[PDB]
This record gives structure tokens, C-alpha cells and sequence, in this order.
């Protein structure tokens, strides 16, 4: 029986992460058409985009008003834990500077370093030694963060390890239904769960096909793919050059066609169509059986 | 001036066939075949399929098929469609 | 006893989220200090330990769990009377440790009863459905249905120790759960009118009301094939008799010699001898059937958590 | 402290719902046309403008009575005149400007996005397709060419500027630096606030003074839940679940006199009626068949056999010394294992790129 | 395949077996001379062609109209249809 003093901070961090994600999504939409006409530019510069967004947020939210958007939504604010008393001192400039360096800059630099270490893997003794040292550093930080979270469960003062080290603490500057809606979401969740449990039982693919028929061997259009690529994988992913995701594994050939797919893909489709043959995607013919690929020998 | 002077050799002058489509059409009009130099895409008609092998070299700006007209394909912008500008 | 069922449900969901995140952190640490194989080996133990830690820093000390804090609930004993140390410790022992011990001990009891039935003196129905019947998922579902109707004790162990929730038309969930359980029973009864593996090192949890992760789960957690012989006939794949498997490493140490060491000759999923070894795209070898079931459930390698597509699993030869 | 300031999360969710509405209506219209391709086909072909008109009417009605847009009202939000209730109310000109921003700008953005996305495949098709029209072409031809040039060169920049200005105003709005969360709200001098108790009372009283409002607000809830629960993806995954299959198989697996036997054992290639060189199966399992030694860096080819990684790599590339020694006196008359599995001799689709580095 | 039939063998009419959208062009073959493009789209007049030639469409029926036939306009008028790719098919040709 004590007033809430931890959920506010947990919610503050969750909201900060959500905000960065949303702004990153806006940047993705901005770069949607740039670079030709996939991930493209936005995926290539994910780390740089995130660094820029985090720097702008830190300047606008933490540096200027001593509270991350999300800490402000919860009526919290960063305070100098070193200075005691009801005065509720603001953080010093050095505290904010170090918080920024570790949170906006340090994260980016560490991501770049780890990516570079992964690239060097293919490696040099120096690369192996550096990888070992950085794995040790990351493990040490992971242990420290876990222990700080366990302590936060007890006392609820410092949410993060960096906050504990810098002595910046989230406190409510001033006093300044929301439950009925969530209790309704419970019923929505239960009903959608029931639907997800029920529909597969009656068979939703078969009923969907019948509903499509009720409501409403020329060459197929995937012949352009190289022999490496599985047409089923290509269709189901890119709903060219062979990649790791679409390559044929366990090549099986359709009995009449001779076109090669993965064993799992071809068998699953031929079984989905039951007796009716599945139409090939490379030459359009109808397939009812498959055999292990002869592999270009007699 | 774009001139297209005609193993039958077709030499293109005034433009580079690396960045165009070359269509061979014979008359006894029947479209024989077309070739895209950039991607190497080539297609023929049923009558000439197989017996006729077409290609082109950019270095001397020439197209080989192995009266016959060569024309430059032109893809319109308004209601995009394929026409043949600069016959022969 | 002055607490509504939806508030208790939401508090439990948030507690489950925090227990799951603690377990994820612990499993990540285990995988950093030792290989992913050992981290996966102790996934269930780590999850139980994470739940026990969460309830040993919040409840065992008399504090309120983060889930209770979110929903403005106080755990009293039948606030007017907060539970004593003995009650809280007993509840933690009965709600987390006891289910794990029972789960660990269940396979032996199942095998003993299986042999006893196999010695004969409706019984064949028990023999073919012993595992579903002796699993605790359905008892937990019954507890949840009784809770959704009465709205008193979310867990069976809070009734034993008499712990209720105090502040500071949701029988639909119970109706849906009862219908789901009845349909599940009917499908098995109608016939005569795989392995779970549990989760791996990482379990998905979320604080969103619309997440559809494990913690946001109201109803029960838990045919279209052709017997694996007809599929082989269609695909011209010679299918060996059930149980018998091509290239089973338990037959001898010379079945696949390049796999050396008893640690490396057992799949991490079923823990038995590697039979029909199959390499995921990332390179890790499991039984064909085990990894097939796993990627059916979660499209992800159980060890390195890399993406695994069921179509790109390669049997070894 | 300033209650009635919607959080950026609320505003972004409301905008997501407003953006979800038009594709949803289009999909429903497409289905209904599929049923009756007689009366609704004309509507579907000119959907964008008719949806714009319907949205104009609906949003105008909601602005005049509820004070905010349809989805904004669904979220408890209203639109006030940034600068008492009369002074902050929306005048008719303000209602028309709000309609222009709510309905005009999204309509134009959808038109431009659709045009660009329809033109993109031709843009990337090549240079044979993208030949500028010579002068003297009909004005329609030149206009279409310039429209495509705009869509290809200028429009990506305009889209980036649009989204980046929205992002800048969101960032400024976060901490009361802007008072507007969107540049177009800034232009028309309107700000989205959170409805208070008085506004709800006024709306309820006006409703009382006068079966579609409940049905339209339960449709919004259902749409929001459909897209937030990711229901389509979950149902697809449940339907397109993995099938319980048996393990695959490979077809190959279960002194001139020597040359005849060697040809006899070798599998003859298909493209050329020519034998293929294949190494014998090892005597013991723990041995690379190529080098006949201990397997050091296990790697599996497309056939599932496991070799040393360097050994099988060289064998696929056709450079392994075992191949060259066997290919010295048998050039032409034999086919090496180049691009083939060493043991079975079956061709390998991925060549060397498709090798599994087995983590034992 | 798509069949392109010209009824005559002035308003020259032509018809297509299926719906070819608007991708139909007209060429002018003079005796012993290369064809000259007239209307590359259904109605887009090629540069340099006199305005007397006009192209029109109605569903699957295309028409080439010459308001005032000129003494040098005598030739064979060929209809051509191309698919999305560069697959073309000509007509029979109409002599005027
Ligand atoms: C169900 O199957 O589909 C769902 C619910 O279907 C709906 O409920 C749609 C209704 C939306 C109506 C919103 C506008 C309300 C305007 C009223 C104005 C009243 C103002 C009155 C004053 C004049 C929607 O999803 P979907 O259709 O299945 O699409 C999924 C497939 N795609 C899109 C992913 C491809
Ligand atoms: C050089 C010595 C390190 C300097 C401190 C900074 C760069 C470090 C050390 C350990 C790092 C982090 C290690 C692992 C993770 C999880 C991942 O989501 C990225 C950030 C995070 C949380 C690191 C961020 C920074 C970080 C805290
Ligand atoms: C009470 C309301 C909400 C639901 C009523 C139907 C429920 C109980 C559902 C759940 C599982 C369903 C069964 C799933 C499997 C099949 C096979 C298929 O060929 C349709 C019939 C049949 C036999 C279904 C009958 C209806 C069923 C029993
Ligand atoms: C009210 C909503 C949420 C419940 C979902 C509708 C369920 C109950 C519907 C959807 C499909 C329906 C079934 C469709 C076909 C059959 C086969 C018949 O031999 C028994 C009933 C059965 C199996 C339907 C029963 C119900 C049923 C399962
Ligand atoms: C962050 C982690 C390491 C905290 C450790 C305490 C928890 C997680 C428990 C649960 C299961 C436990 C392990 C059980 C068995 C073994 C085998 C041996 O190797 C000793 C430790 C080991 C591997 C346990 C270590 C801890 C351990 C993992
Ligand atoms: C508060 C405490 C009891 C919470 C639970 C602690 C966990 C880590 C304990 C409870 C039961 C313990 C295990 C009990 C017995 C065995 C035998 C052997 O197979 C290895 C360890 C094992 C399997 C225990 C491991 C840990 C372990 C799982
Ligand atoms: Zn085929
Ligand atoms: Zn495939
Ligand atoms: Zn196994
Ligand atoms: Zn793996
Ligand atoms: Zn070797």
C-alpha cells in the first residue's frame, strides 16, 4: 500500500522508444520515393537517421526542459539526486551532457563498432581479440543493467544504469476513467482470439476459395526468374538475381513440367490443392506430383 | 539527322542502338522481331522463331538478324503505345 | 475481495510482461556467458527463476508488483489485512516453484502409467491421449474459466492461501473459454464418436492491449495431412516406417562420424539422439521433425534466433 | 499541466485512422463491383473524386456540429481557432479552410502518389521506353511527357519535403515550441485540442434535439482493431501453416580396362551424353570424400552431403587438384565435377553461393 | 494473338479481335518506298504529318480520316497494334 512510484518511469521509457520509432517511420515515408522509383535509403542509413532524430529529441526535450517526452507525459522530470531537499534541483549541465553522449552518441558509435566487427568476420587475430573484448564489455553492461533493474524493482529511484551513474532521477515536479476502455479491449481481445482459434478449424483457405468462387496452360509470368530461384518463394515474398531467401533448397521437379522448386513449397502446394493440380508458376501447366530433381543427369 | 541504313546488317547513324529498340519487319507487312540492346531482350514471330537469330553490337552500332525494313521503336507518353519511327 | 475480474486480468498481464522481460534478460546473459545451446538447455529453469525473482523483490517483501501498481490493486488476505510473511512465501512457493517441479516430474509419471496401461490389467483411449490429459494447460484453463465467472482467484494458489485483491459484464471471456474447451474436447471425441518443446530462450511479451503475445492471452494457450506416407507417394519420396529414421545417430557412433561428441550428437529440441539431422540456413543441426515443428510454431532458429524458413531446412547425408 | 493538449501519440493515431479510411472504402467498393460489374464499375473507375466528395460532405457536417473531423471526433478531439468559446469556434471560412486541409490535401497527395507509382515501372524499364517526344508532337504528347518528368524528378523531392515539414512540426509541437503539429494546420490557423466536458454536453444536447452514428463509430472501432491486432497477418499465418512432411531425398543417393569401369560407374550427364567424375563414398563416415581426410570445416552442398568447405568449394569451381589430375588425359571425353556434387554428381543449382556452413 | 482487320481494301476503318486499349498506329506505304508513321497513338499525329490525317477510336474500332484527299496522298494505309512490350502486329493494308 504505497503510491505508484515505478510504473510512471517504466511508461516514460516505453513512450520515449515509441516516439523515436514513430519519428523514424515519418523519415521512412519521407525517403519513400528517393533512390530510384525496398529499404533503400532509409534502411541503408537507419543508424544515421536514428542518431539525428535522437540528437534533435535530446536538444528539444532533455536539454531544454529536463524531461524526455514521455517523462513529461507522466508528469515526471529529471532532477539532480546529489542535491537533497524539497527544492527539487534541476540536473547540472555536465549531467545532461553525459546523458546525451551516452544515449544519443554512445549508442550510435557502439552500433557502428559492432557492425564493423561483424563485417571483419569472414578473421584477423586482432579482430578476434577486439571481438572478445567488446563481447566482455557488452556482457558486463548487461549484468549491470539487469542488477540495476532488480534494484529498481525494490526502490524505484533510478530506472536505468546511466541514470544511477549520473545521479539523475525522475521525480514528479507537482501534483498537477482510463480503465473501462482497457477492460473493453479485454473483450475485443478475447473475441478476436476466439476467431483465430475457430476459423482454422473449419478451414479458412477452403472456405475463402469457395466464397471467392461464389461472389465473383499458357506460360506463367515467373519464367523470367533464374533457375536458382524458387517461384513459390519469390511469389510469397515479393508478393532478378537469386538471393539467400528465395534459393531452391531440396530441389524437387514437377512431374509433367520439369520446373524445380523447393520440396517443401511444391509438396505443400500440391497438398493444398488436394486432388486438383496446382498450376505451375513458370510455365502455367498443371501439377499433381513431383519427384526429386534429376540434377541434370540421366 | 537520324539515319538507319540497312546475316543482314543494319547500321544506325545519328543515334545509339544501345538506348533504343530495333524492330525488323519484312514484306512479301509482318513484324519479324524486336531487340532491346540495353537488356538484350529479343522476341520473334512464330514463323521466324528459331530459324532467325537476332542480336546487335554497340561498338559499331549494328544489328544482325541472320524487302526487309529496320525501324526504331518509339514508346508514346500519352496512352503509351509502341510505334515505329524512322523506317529504314 | 473488492476487485473486478478485468483489473486482476490486466494486473496479471503486466506482471507476466515484467517476469518475461526479466527472463529474457537472464537468458541473454546466459547465452553471453555460455553458448546458446546451454542457454536453450535452461530456458524453462531460467523462466521459473525470473518469475521467482520478480515475486521475491515485490511480493515476498510486502511491496506491490508492477502489475498491481498499474491497476491500483492491493493484495490482502481474507488494505484491511495485508498477508503475513508465511502466507506470501507459501504463495510464491506454490505458484511458481511447485508447477515447475510438477512439470519436471510429469514425464516419469506419464511413462510409468503408460507402461502400466501397456500391461493391460476405453483404456486404449487413455493410452493414446495420456499426454493431453496429464498436461496442466487444461487445468489452468478450467481455473481461468472459473475465475472469469466468479471473478475471485486468478490462480489456484491464491485460493489456497486466501489472497484477494482490493482497490487502491465480463463473463463473456468465461463463455468463450468454456466453448473453446468444449470444442477441443469434442474434436477428440468425434474421431471415434508432435512435441511442445516449450518456448525457447526468448519469449515475446508486450504491454500493449492489442499485442497478442503470450502475456496478453485470455483463452486457452493451445487432420489436414495425409499420414506422411501418401505425401511421400505423391512426391516420390520413400518414407521410412514411423519411428525408424534414415540416418539416426543413436544407432552407432559411425552413422555420421564428423559429428563428434555426445553434446553435439543430440538435438537441443527433443534432447534425444539426432535422427534425420537437418541443417537450418544458419547451419545448426536438429532432427528434421523437431525443427519442422519448431519453425511451424516460431519461424526462428531455437539457438541463434536467426530467421529460419521451413522450406530452407536441409537434411544432411 | 495543459490538459486539452492531445499528446503526439493521440494525433498520430488519429491521422493513421484517417489514412486507413480511403483504402478500406476502395477495397469494399472493389469487392462490390466484383459482384455487380454494372452500376458500380463506373463509380470504381472514378473512385478518388467521389470519395473526396463524400468526405467533403461528411467532414463538413462533423466540423459544423461536432467541431472536429470524423476521426478526430472518434478520438475525442476537436479543432479550435488558434489565437472565449465563441471566439475559438470555427467560422464558416475556417470550416472551408479546414475542409481544404482535411480533404483537399490528402486527395491531391493520393492522386500524386498513385500517378508516381503507376509511372515508376516505366521509369525503370530502360532508355528504349523513355524517349522524349520530338518537337511538333501534339500538345497532349508533350504534356504527358512533362507530367512524367515531373513525377520522376520533382515529385520525390516534394514528397520528402511534405513529410519532413510534418516531422519538423511534430518535433516542435512536442514541447510547446509550435502550438501546431502540422504545417497545414499552421497555415489555416487551426489547432487540434481535446474535447472537454462542456463540448461533450453540447454535442449530446444537440443530438437529443434531433442509427448511423452508432453504426459508423463501431465500424471505426472495428477498423482500428483490425489494423492494430494485425488480424489479417495472424489469420494468414494460421491458414498458411507449415505442413508436416517427410524428409526430402536426392536422386543419386540410395590399364584401359579401368577406364571402361570408371565410365560404367560414373553418372552420365544429361545436357551432354558424357560421364561425370565423382569421388567414391568414404570408407568411414568421419572423412571428407574429396580429400579423403578428416572433415575440418564441415559444409553441406545442395545434396546434403558434407565435405570440407575448401574441398567442396574448389570442386564446385572446378579447380580442385583431384579434378585436374583426372582431367589431364580426359579433356572433352569426360565431364569434371565443375558445378556438381562430388559424390552424387547431380548438378547444384546455387553453385558455390549455395553452400551450408554447418555448425556441427 | 491479336488480329487486326481493315474492312476496306476518306475514312479507313480497322478493328481488333480483343481490347487493345488505345495502342494502334497508322503507317503510309508508297509504291517502292518505306512506310511513314502517321498516328503513333490512336489519335496522336506524328510530327510533320499534315493536319488532314486524324485518328479516332470507339471501343475496339479505330479510324483514320482524311478531310480533303490530296493527289499525293495515294498509298497503302497499314494498321499496327503493339502490346505492352514491343510485340507488334500489322493489318492487311488499304489502298486509296
Ligand atoms: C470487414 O470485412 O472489413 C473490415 C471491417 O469492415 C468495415 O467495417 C469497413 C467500414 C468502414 C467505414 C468507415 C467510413 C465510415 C463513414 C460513415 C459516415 C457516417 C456519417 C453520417 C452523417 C452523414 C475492414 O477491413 P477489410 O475491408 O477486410 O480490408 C482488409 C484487406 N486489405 C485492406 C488489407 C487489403
Ligand atoms: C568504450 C566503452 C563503452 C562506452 C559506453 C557506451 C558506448 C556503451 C557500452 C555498452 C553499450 C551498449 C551495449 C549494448 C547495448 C544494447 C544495444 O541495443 C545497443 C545499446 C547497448 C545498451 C550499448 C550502449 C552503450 C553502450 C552503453
Ligand atoms: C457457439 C458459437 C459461437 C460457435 C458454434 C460452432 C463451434 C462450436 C465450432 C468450433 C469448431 C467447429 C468445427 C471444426 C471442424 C469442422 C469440420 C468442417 O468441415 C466444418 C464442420 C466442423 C465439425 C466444425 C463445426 C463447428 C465447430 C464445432
Ligand atoms: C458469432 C461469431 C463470432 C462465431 C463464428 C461463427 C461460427 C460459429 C460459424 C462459422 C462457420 C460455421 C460453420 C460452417 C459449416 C459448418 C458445417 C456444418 O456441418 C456444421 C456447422 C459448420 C461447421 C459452421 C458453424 C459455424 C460456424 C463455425
Ligand atoms: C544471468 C544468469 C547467468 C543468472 C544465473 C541464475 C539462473 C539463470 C540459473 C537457472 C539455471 C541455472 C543453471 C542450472 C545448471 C547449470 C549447469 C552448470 O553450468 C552450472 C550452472 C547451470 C548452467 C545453472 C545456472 C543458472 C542458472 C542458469
Ligand atoms: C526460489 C527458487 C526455488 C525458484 C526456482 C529456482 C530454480 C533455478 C531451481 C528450482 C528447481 C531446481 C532444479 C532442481 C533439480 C534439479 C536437477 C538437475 O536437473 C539440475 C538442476 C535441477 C533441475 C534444479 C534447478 C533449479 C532449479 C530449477
Ligand atoms: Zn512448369
Ligand atoms: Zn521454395
Ligand atoms: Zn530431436
Ligand atoms: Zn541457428
Ligand atoms: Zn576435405
Amino acid at each position: 500500500t504505497r503510491p505508484a512510484f515505478r510504473v510512471g518511469q517504466v511508461d516514460a521509457e516505453l513512450l520515449d522508444e515509441e516516439l523515436v520509432e514513430l519519428l523514424r517511420g515519418q523519415v521512412r515515408e519521407a525517403l519513400r520515393y528517393v533512390g530510384g522509383g525496398g529499404s533503400g535509403v532509409a534502411q541503408d542509413w537507419e543508424a544515421e537517421i536514428s542518431l539525428a532524430l535522437r540528437a534533435v529529441l535530446f536538444k528539444l526535450t532533455v536539454w531544454d526542459h529536463d524531461a524526455t517526452y514521455g517523462a513529461a507525459l507522466q508528469n515526471l522530470k529529471y532532477t539532480d539526486a546529489r542535491r537533497d531537499g524539497p527544492a527539487l534541483a534541476p540536473p547540472s549541465r555536465w549531467q545532461k551532457a553525459l546523458y546525451g553522449l551516452v544515449t544519443v552518441g554512445g549508442r550510435y558509435l557502439w552500433a557502428k563498432w559492432e557492425d564493423w566487427l561483424l563485417e571483419q568476420d569472414d578473421p584477423s587475430p586482432r579482430v578476434k581479440r577486439l571481438a572478445r573484448w567488446t563481447s566482455s564489455l557488452s556482457t558486463l553492461h548487461a549484468s549491470a543493467a539487469l542488477v540495476s533493474f532488480l534494484v529498481f524493482l525494490l526502490h524505484g529511484r533510478y530506472r536505468t544504469l546511466l541514470d544511477r551513474l549520473l545521479r539523475m532521477r525522475l521525480a514528479p515536479p507537482t501534483s498537477q476513467v482510463s480503465f473501462e476502455y482497457l477492460n473493453r479491449q479485454l473483450v475485443w481481445h478475447a473475441f478476436t482470439e476466439f476467431l483465430l482459434f475457430v476459423l482454422p478449424l473449419v478451414g479458412i483457405n477452403r472456405w475463402r476459395r469457395w466464397l471467392a468462387r461464389t461472389w465473383r496452360d499458357k506460360k506463367g509470368e515467373y519464367s523470367f526468374l533464374p533457375e536458382r530461384t524458387c517461384a513459390i518463394c519469390y511469389r510469397d515474398q515479393n508478393s532478378v538475381v537469386g538471393s539467400a531467401q528465395t534459393d531452391i533448397t531440396n530441389p524437387y521437379e514437377a512431374i509433367p513440367c520439369g520446373c524445380t522448386y523447393c520440396f517443401v513449397c511444391l509438396a505443400t502446394r500440391i497438398e493444398r490443392e488436394e486432388g486438383e493440380g496446382w498450376p505451375c508458376l513458370r510455365c502455367g501447366e498443371l501439377i499433381k506430383e513431383c519427384k526429386p530433381w534429376n540434377g541434370d543427369v540421366l | 539527322e537520324v539515319q538507319l541504313v540497312e546475316r543482314l546488317s543494319c547500321a544506325a547513324s545519328g543515334f545509339n542502338l544501345y538506348s533504343s529498340s530495333i524492330h525488323w519487319v519484312r514484306q512479301a507487312l509482318e513484324w519479324v522481331a524486336y531487340i532491346y540492346s540495353s537488356s538484350g531482350s529479343t522476341s520473334y514471330a512464330d514463323s521466324v522463331k528459331g530459324r532467325f537469330t537476332i542480336s546487335a553490337d554497340t561498338s559499331k552500332n549494328t544489328a544482325y538478324l541472320q524487302v526487309y525494313y529496320c525501324a526504331r521503336g518509339y514508346y508514346s507518353w500519352y496512352k503509351a503505345s509502341w510505334a515505329l519511327a524512322d523506317y529504314w | 475481495p473488492y476487485a473486478a475480474a478485468p483489473d486482476i486480468i490486466r494486473a496479471h498481464q503486466k506482471d507476466a510482461y515484467f517476469q518475461g522481460v526479466l527472463a529474457n534478460r537472464l537468458s541473454d546473459l546466459h547465452r553471453r556467458l555460455r553458448g546458446a545451446r546451454s542457454a536453450h538447455a535452461w530456458a524453462a529453469e531460467t523462466r521459473t527463476f525470473a518469475a521467482a525473482l520478480y515475486l521475491c523483490l515485490t511480493t515476498l517483501l510486502g511491496n506491490r508488483t508492477l502489475g498491481e501498481e498499474y491497476c491500483d490493486l492491493v493484495q490482502v488476505e481474507e488494505g484491511p489485512l495485508l498477508p503475513s510473511l508465511p502466507r506470501r512465501a507459501g504463495y510464491i512457493l506454490t505458484a511458481i516453484v511447485l508447477p515447475h517441479l510438477a512439470s519436471r516430474a510429469l514425464p516419469s509419471v506419464r511413462s510409468a502409467i503408460r507402461k502400466r496401461l501397456q500391461s493391460r490389467l476405453v483404456l486404449r483411449y487413455l493410452l493414446t491421449h495420456l499426454t493431453p490429459l496429464t498436461s496442466g494447460a487444461h487445468f489452468r484453463a478450467a481455473t481461468l474459466a472459473v475465475f472469469y465467472f466468479t471473478g475471485a482467484y486468478y490462480e489456484l494458489s491464491k485460493w489456497v492461501w486466501g489472497l484477494r485483491y482490493v482497490f487502491t459484464g465480463y463473463e463473456v471471456l468465461g463463455v468463450l473459454l468454456v466453448v473453446q474447451m468444449a470444442v477441443r474436447a469434442w474434436l477428440h471425441v468425434r474421431e471415434q464418436l508432435r512435441t511442445a518443446f516449450g518456448p525457447g530462450t526468448n519469449v515475446d511479451v508486450s504491454l500493449d492491449e492489442h499485442a497478442f503475445t503470450s502475456n496478453n492471452e485470455l483463452l486457452g494457450g493451445g487432420s489436414s495431412q495425409r499420414s506422411l506416407g501418401e505425401i511421400g507417394a505423391m512426391a516420390h519420396t520413400p518414407v521410412l516406417k514411423a519411428g525408424r529414421a534414415r540416418y539416426d545417430l543413436g544407432t552407432s557412433d559411425k552413422v555420421m562420424g564428423w559429428i563428434k561428441g555426445a553434446q553435439q550428437r543430440k538435438c537441443t529440441l527433443c534432447l534425444e539422439e539426432l535422427k534425420d539431422p537437418a541443417a537450418t540456413q544458419c547451419g545448426h543441426v536438429f532432427c528434421w521433425a523437431c525443427i519442422g515443428d519448431w519453425v511451424r510454431e516460431k519461424p526462428e532458429c531455437p539457438l541463434c534466433r536467426r530467421e529460419a524458413m521451413v522450406q530452407h531446412i536441409l537434411p544432411l547425408r | 499541466i495543459d490538459e486539452h493538449k492531445p499528446s503526439l501519440f493521440e494525433l498520430l493515431s488519429e491521422q493513421q485512422l484517417a489514412a486507413l479510411l480511403p483504402p478500406t472504402v476502395r477495397y469494399l467498393l472493389t469487392v462490390l463491383t466484383q459482384r455487380y460489374p454494372r452500376y458500380l464499375l463506373r463509380v470504381l473507375n472514378s473512385f478518388d473524386e467521389l470519395y473526396a466528395l463524400a468526405a467533403l460532405v461528411v467532414e463538413r457536417h462533423y466540423l459544423r456540429t461536432r467541431g472536429g473531423s470524423f476521426t478526430e471526433h472518434f478520438y475525442g478531439l476537436k479543432r479550435e481557432r488558434a489565437l472565449v468559446r465563441d471566439a475559438l469556434r470555427l467560422r464558416p471560412a475556417d470550416v472551408w479552410r479546414n475542409l481544404l486541409v482535411i480533404v483537399g490535401v490528402p486527395y491531391l497527395k493520393r492522386k500524386l502518389d498513385e500517378a508516381h507509382e503507376a509511372d515508376a515501372p516505366r521509369a525503370m524499364m530502360g532508355a528504349a521506353y523513355n524517349r522524349p517526344p520530338l518537337p511538333g508532337a501534339p500538345w497532349r504528347e508533350r504534356v504527358a511527357f512533362w507530367w512524367r518528368c515531373f513525377l520522376r524528378r520533382v515529385y520525390p523531392a516534394v514528397n520528402a519535403a511534405y513529410y519532413l515539414s510534418i516531422l519538423a512540426f511534430n518535433l516542435a509541437y512536442l514541447f510547446d515550441n509550435s502550438k501546431y503539429h502540422s504545417p497545414f494546420l499552421c497555415l489555416i490557423g487551426t489547432r487540434v485540442r481535446r474535447m472537454s466536458a462542456a463540448d461533450y454536453r453540447a454535442i449530446e444536447a444537440l443530438e437529443e434535439r434531433a442509427l448511423v452514428l452508432p453504426t459508423s463509430i463501431f465500424a471505426l472501432k472495428f477498423l482500428e482493431w483490425w489494423y492494430a491486432s494485425d488480424f489479417a497477418k495472424q489469420l494468414s499465418r494460421k491458414a498458411a501453416e507449415s505442413l508436416d512432411l517427410p524428409p526430402p531425398v536426392v536422386a543419386g543417393l540410395p590399364e584401359e580396362e579401368k577406364e571402361r569401369r570408371a565410365i560404367e560407374r560414373a553418372p552420365v550427364s544429361a545436357s551432354s551424353l558424357l560421364p561425370i567424375y565423382t569421388v567414391p563414398p568414404p570408407e568411414n563416415s568421419d572423412q571428407c570424400p574429396i580429400c579423403e581426410g578428416e572433415i575440418t570445416t564441415a559444409a553441406a552442398c545442395q545434396t546434403g552431403i558434407v565435405y570440407c568447405y575448401p574441398c567442396i568449394h574448389k570442386w564446385l569451381t572446378g579447380t580442385h587438384p583431384r579434378q585436374e589430375k583426372f582431367m589431364a588425359e580426359r579433356a572433352g571425353k569426360w565431364e569434371s565435377g565443375e558445378g556438381r556434387c562430388a559424390v552424387t554428381g547431380r548438378r547444384v543449382l546455387g553453385g558455390t553461393e549455395g553452400l551450408r556452413r554447418i555448425m556441427v | 494473338d491479336i488480329q487486326m482487320t481493315q474492312s476496306p481494301s476518306v475514312t479507313i476503318t480497322c478493328r481488333a479481335s480483343q481490347s487493345v486499349s488505345s495502342a494502334v498506329a497508322w503507317y503510309q506505304q508508297k509504291p517502292g518506298k518505306a512506310p511513314k508513321l502517321l498516328i503513333y497513338s490512336a489519335s496522336s499525329l506524328y510530327s510533320g504529318v499534315p493536319s488532314r490525317f486524324s485518328g479516332s477510336r470507339s471501343g475496339t474500332d479505330f479510324t483514320l480520316t482524311i478531310s480533303s484527299l490530296q493527289p499525293e496522298d495515294f498509298a497503302t494505309y497499314y494498321c499496327q497494334q503493339g502490346s505492352s512490350l514491343g510485340l507488334l502486329t500489322f493489318g492487311q493494308g488499304t489502298k486509296v
